[PDB]
């Protein structure tokens, strides 16, 4: 009971951490897939 | 209908329910989490919530009805002001909608987003609320103002007990002044409209319409209408608990609510945490139960009682829903799918089930039983450890726990006056010679029968069951006073000396093919009857 | 200095991240800045600067609600960081994390404020050596002895007589070392937070017309979470200005320690940055860090914490129980099992532990005596055991003194408190530390085997027990004479 | 710098552990590709820089010497944790102090049966392997007796 606990507390720490971090790759691939525009707007004016 | 004020912008990109906005020429600006009308139609507008501001003037828009007529290219105007809804006693009775539309069926505005009480706001939870339910009632007590969570896995009776807790309010609003009246506020979130029907049916069936009203956002509705459902419903109920009334707000449930913050904040690109949930999620739920609260008696002294609902998948309560929740109410009331199987409904583990409040939310009368009731159980469930094999001996305290155990069955809740009595009695040991089968039976008699009166033997001036008014005179004096201590003895131990005379003698003669399914029919219909 | 009334503009608003640009330049980094425009708003509106974007745009978390605000918005700098006040006149009152009165008992009227964020003190500033802190309370000051400059886990949840041990902590402190204390609620439930205010009024610690010994800082639940992340620090600022500028013992209670953590996490992933294991902030450690070590014993005075620590999932090795151990210098676990045992202090000694449990740092007779009574308990769970297949009367009778003598132990570890006059009935007690040594040494040699047991139960030092026990003997006597007589 | 110089020196550091916290918590910071309990990738290249400086320098450079005491913590006796293991992959032996034997009053709580050195059994005084080598048979019998 003391070692099939651990292998439990283990392994959720493990699976909340996997999870995020494909979500959080996900998001940056969309980030860096995205690109910034050319800026339209009146450089001159400054 | 929303007051439109100025073109803010025209409608840019739409992803499903959640639309950015571009700035009009100008770049006139909107406040933060407010209302704007996007203009689908001539005379036709579309309502939309705030909730992003980018730096270059770019707008998030959370849609929150008509979104099939939204368009890319469209106007949109501002009305710069926070949602208010439509409240006070003339939405009693009603199916609204979070924006306060009526929903049909086959006074004053309110803000939708309030700060709670603050620390010298608020006063004792002393008041008791009643579900009805003798377990509830004893072991996990709700008083007014408190949050009590009811945790469960699917099909375990959780929407059943707010209904029930709901509907025993009626025949009390009925006697006592409206002051102390219990008005009710159920929400429905991401349910069917089947289910919300049905419900408006049970409540009307049972005349809870005229102290309750229905709050939908039904699946169908856009996720924006089930992520405002709750802070509508309790800016419903605060509105009594700021005029001295107290109220008993329903969520069904905050599951589904956080599932739909979760696609609006991730469609409008915020950064994901746990489970995808955002940051926010706490912080949500948060702001939400604590607006229940206990007013002092410098504010009128009303309540918001709550009573938000939470469906844990394969009894994990690790979940990170389920533990802020957790984290967050005033205890909690834990159903399990185990005793659901097993006869037991309600199915509270009484064991995982806790109430932080206390014995403070409980009446003199209940406190006095709930006091040694607590004991003897504790006493049966040890002794039931050993109860796996080795022939459980019958001592008395195990010969009480099994009766307190059979007692809390029940379908519909109980009055009062009926619960009480009924523990009291199984806690003196009037039942110790009644078999654990015939138990409901006995209730039954005990309650809706008089067998002194059947046998003309009742001897008792005033204390009969069947004087329901009664219930007062108990919770003003317990059963416990020499005004009602001599003569509930000498009815309890008339009632039970008729019933193992004349009843359970014949039931334990049962030898036939049709006499043995009768008395099974009988005791079922028993066990659901009280 | 340079930026005291600057100005800025609103620029981005989302939830409760909001980003502000200035023309002359963005203050320093954990500056605050006041919403000037308060139109709509039932409550001002007050931003903490967290990031720079770039030479003008800042990026801010905001306290309250960020409801009914535009952009280009003005907002003004405060010319540093938040402000809390100071001093003696704080004391029996109730504040927030922008140190404003919430108890609507009239102004505070400091005569001081000082930085919400504030260095810990160097090395060169560290105590000289380690001293102990006389709680008062038997267990405490014996089994598991508090350090001045420690940080303490009160692992165990409510039901336990949690409160009451705080408020007696409170007035113990001030009565022995004449030392103030500060309560935290951090991410509180807030009507819990009501009820410890009326209790603290009614056991006098809080006298609204008299002379007060702890101040109250909360930040509830329904804040944002910017402000829970903030009023652990202002609860230390207050702290560490009567540690430094009176130089006295004083005491932090923070409930609880895991809110803080938690609240921080929040406050990160708003700001967009990747959480570490378990989806907790990348610097959670420096996080705790900045916090705990502004919490030791200096040279002028001390400040104690007491903090109420929470595991998830009951999980041990969580990484947030797990940083916030490595910061701990004593553990309380407080178990209802032992409080239906009807002994208050609700404490498990077995389950405590001390790093100061040293002879290098306390008496060698304390160390002595508080390993005999740890190893006394011990042999007395496992002689427990072994009556339960043979009865007592089978032990030798070495194990049926050693199973007296425990028994004794057990009831004289238990105590009344005066914080509970009112409500129990029963005088309280204050042992002192060279008391309590004493009584237990004796104890254990077999001086007071005569003594029934009972005479032990909810008493403070020996003198009470010799008292009780004639008592006990004087009823009796009278009550046999009495039968003597019929 | 005393190695350098013929001479020997002795570095302790406490703990390698809070380093690759805060070495993971700048590379957070910067948004990298988060590995194994989400620290960075080249986390064992940050200790593999270090403790390689750590020698027994040729007696032609001198005869110097930096000896290395690093320290890391487990979480529940886990010498299975990542950081762990990196660590052990690198040093020539451990010394590994079980929790059970210190909290027994068995102090230092030097867990002989798992700790080892792979090196320095040479490096061993004369004396000191006399009376040793008949030492370790003598433990190993008392182990398996009980
Ligand atoms: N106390 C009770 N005694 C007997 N039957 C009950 C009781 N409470 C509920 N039930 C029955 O159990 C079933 C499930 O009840 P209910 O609708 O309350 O479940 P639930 O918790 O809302 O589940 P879900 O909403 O996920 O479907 C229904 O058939 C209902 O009639
Ligand atoms: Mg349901």
């Amino acid at each position: 009971q003391q070692r099939t606990s651990s292998l439990y507390n283990k392994t959720r720490q493990f699976g909340i951490t996997a999870a995020l971090i494909e979500i959080l790759s996900a998001m940056s691939s969309l980030e860096g897939n995205a690109m910034k525009g050319v800026r339209r707007n009146k450089f001159w004016e400054g | 209908f929303f007051k439109t004020t100025e073109m803010i912008g025209y409608v840019h990109s739409i992803d499903g329910t959640i639309a950015t906005l571009i700035p009009a020429p100008g770049n006139p600006g909107v406040a933060y989490n407010t209302i704007i009308q996007i203009q689908v139609s001539p005379t036709t507008f579309a309502a939309g919530l705030v909730f992003n501001l980018e730096k270059d003037g770019r707008i998030g828009i959370i849609l929150m009805d008509n979104i099939t007529e939204v368009q890319s290219g469209q106007k949109v105007m501002a009305t710069g002001q926070l949602l208010h809804i439509p409240v006070g006693a003339g939405v009693l009775g009603k199916v609204v909608n979070p924006l306060g539309h009526e929903v049909p069926v086959g006074s004053t505005l309110g803000k939708v987003d309030t700060g709670a009480p603050n620390i010298v706001s608020r006063s004792p939870v002393n008041y008791n609320l009643l579900t009805g339910f003798k377990a509830v009632d004893t072991m996990i007590p709700i008083g007014r103002g408190q949050r009590e969570l009811i945790v469960g896995d699917r099909q375990t009776g959780k929407t059943s007990i707010a209904v029930s807790t709901i509907i025993n309010q009626v025949r009390i609003n009925q006697q006592i002044l409206s002051k102390n009246a219990v008005i009710s506020i159920y929400v429905s979130i991401g349910q069917r409209c089947s289910n919300v029907a049905r419900i408006h049916r049970l409540l009307q069936s049972y005349g809870a319409l005229r102290y309750t009203t229905v709050m939908a956002a039904t699946a169908a509705e856009p996720a924006g209408l089930q992520y405002l459902a709750p802070y509508a419903g309790v800016t419903m109920g605060e509105y009594f608990m700021n005029r001295g009334r107290h109220c008993l707000c329903v969520y069904d449930d905050l599951s589904k609510q956080a599932v739909a913050y979760r696609q609006i904040s991730l469609l409008l690109r915020r950064p994901p945490g746990r489970e995808a949930y955002p940051g926010d999620v706490f912080y949500l739920h948060s702001r939400l139960l604590e607006r229940a609260a206990m007013l002092s008696p410098g504010k009128g002294g009303g309540s918001v009682t709550a009573l938000p609902i939470v469906e844990t998948l394969s009894n994990d309560v690790t979940a990170y829903i389920v533990t802020n929740v957790i984290s967050i109410t005033d205890g909690q009331i834990y159903l399990d799918t185990k005793l659901f199987t097993g006869g037991q409904r309600p199915a509270v583990n009484i064991g995982l089930s806790v109430s932080r409040v206390g014995s403070s939310a409980q009446n003199a009368a209940m406190k006095g039983v709930a006091g040694k009731l607590k004991g003897i159980l504790a006493e049966y469930r040890k002794l039931a450890a050993d109860s796996v094999g080795g022939q459980q001996v019958q001592t008395i305290p195990m010969i009480r726990g099994a009766r307190f155990v059979a007692l809390f069955n029940q379908k519909q809740p109980s009055y009062f006056m009926n619960a009480i009595v009924s523990l009291y009695a199984c806690l003196n040991g009037y039942l110790d010679d009644v078999k654990v089968q015939y138990v409901k039976f006995y209730e039954y008699l005990l309650v809706h029968r008089d067998l002194g009166i059947m046998y003309g033997t009742a001897k008792n001036k005033f204390f009969y069951m069947y004087v329901q008014e009664l219930n007062y005179l108990i919770r003003f004096f317990t059963l416990n006073s020499p005004i009602l201590h001599g003569e509930l003895e000498e009815m309890l131990k008339q009632h039970t000396h008729l019933f193992l005379q004349h009843y359970q003698s014949k039931m334990n003669a049962i030898k036939s093919e049709k006499d043995v399914k009768a008395l099974k029919n009988l005791l079922y219909s028993c066990k659901r009857a009280v | 200095a340079d930026h005291k009334g600057r100005v800025g503009h609103v620029s981005q608003v989302i939830g409760a991240v909001v980003d502000v640009h200035f023309a002359d330049g963005v203050p320093p980094v954990l500056t605050a800045l006041d919403v000037v425009d308060k139109l709509g708003r039932d409550e001002p509106l007050t931003l903490e600067i967290v990031q720079h974007l770039d030479a003008h745009t800042g990026r801010c978390i905001a306290m309250q609600t960020t409801d009914l605000l535009k952009l280009k918005a003005k907002v003004v700098s405060t010319g540093g960081n938040i402000s809390v006040p100071v001093g003696r006149e704080t004391l029996g009152r109730i504040f927030n994390v922008l140190g404003d009165a919430i108890d609507q008992r009239g102004p505070v009227g400091e005569k001081l404020r000082m930085p919400i964020h504030a260095v810990a003190p160097k090395l060169a500033d560290q105590a000289a050596e380690d001293a102990v802190l006389t709680t008062g309370i038997k267990v405490i000051d014996l089994i598991l002895p508090y350090c001045k400059g420690g940080k303490i886990g009160l692992f165990g949840g409510a039901g336990v007589g949690k409160t009451v041990i705080i408020m007696e902590l409170i007035n113990n402190v001030a009565k022995g070392h004449g030392g103030f204390s500060v309560f935290a609620g951090v991410g509180e439930r807030t009507r819990e937070g009501t009820d410890l205010y009326l209790e603290m009024m009614q056991s006098k610690v809080i006298d609204l017309k008299g002379e007060s010994k702890c101040v109250l800082v909360y930040g509830q639940m329904n804040e944002p979470p910017g402000a829970r992340a903030r009023v652990a620090q202002s609860a230390l600022t207050m702290a560490e200005y009567f540690r430094d500028v009176e130089g006295q013992d004083v005491l932090l209670f923070i409930d609880n320690i895991f809110r803080f953590t938690q609240a921080n996490s929040e406050v990160s992933a708003l700001l967009g940055r990747i959480p570490a294991a378990v989806g907790y902030q990348p610097t959670l450690a420096e996080d705790l860090g900045q916090l705990q070590e502004r919490i030791t014993s200096t040279t002028k005075g001390s400040i104690t914490s007491v903090q109420a620590v929470y595991v998830p999932a009951d999980d041990i090795t969580d990484p947030a129980p797990a940083t916030t151990f490595s910061h701990l210098d004593a553990t309380t676990v407080l178990d209802r099992a032992v409080a239906e045992s009807g002994i208050y202090p609700a404490v498990n000694p077995l389950e405590c532990a001390s790093r100061i449990m040293d002879p290098d740092v306390i008496s060698v007779d304390h160390y002595n005596v508080a390993q005999d009574v740890v190893q006394m308990l011990t042999k007395y769970r496992e002689l427990q055991d072994i009556i339960a297949v043979l009865g007592i009367d089978e032990l030798s009778e070495e194990d049926k003194l050693i199973v007296d003598r425990a028994r004794k132990l057990v009831k004289f570890l238990s105590q009344p408190f005066q914080v509970a006059e009112v409500f129990t009935g029963m005088t309280g007690h204050y042992v002192q530390l060279d008391d309590t040594i004493d009584s237990f040494s004796g104890l254990l040699m077999g001086t007071y085997d005569q003594v029934p047991e009972m005479a032990f139960y909810m008493v403070g030092g020996i003198n009470s027990v010799l008292e009780k026990a004639k008592k006990m003997a004087e009823e009796a006597a009278e009550l046999e004479k009495m039968r003597r007589a019929r």
